[PDB]
């Protein structure tokens, strides 16, 4: 899913009552990974100590 | 009026989320002024092609 973004009209405080605040909120979902270890090679240069 | 992005984070199933009210500043830059002066006779404006 893409970005979405929604409109919260009334916030509450420690005592469950308005303070008088509003905001927006928004999510996303995605997700990745690799499959074939072996089809890639990576240059490191590592310091030694 | 210049600002930057807010901050999104990866989160799980069921967890609140942290506020994330971005900063702001603002430039200013003034106006001065410049000038310049010639004064001439009325002989020679006439004269003077």
């Amino acid at each position: 899913i893409g970005m979405t973004v929604e409109f919260i009209p009334h916030l509450f405080g420690t005592n469950r009552r308005p303070n008088g605040s509003r905001g927006w909120f928004a999510y996303y979902r995605m997700g990745a990974d690799v499959v074939n270890p072996n089809a890639f090679r990576l240059l490191n240069v590592e310091t030694a100590s | 009026v210049s600002s930057a992005a807010v901050q999104w984070s990866w989160d799980a199933e069921f967890e609140e989320v942290s506020d994330d009210s971005p900063e702001f500043g603002q430039p200013e830059i003034p106006v001065k002024k410049a000038q310049g002066f010639v004064p001439i006779s009325i002989e020679a404006l006439q004269d003077e092609a």
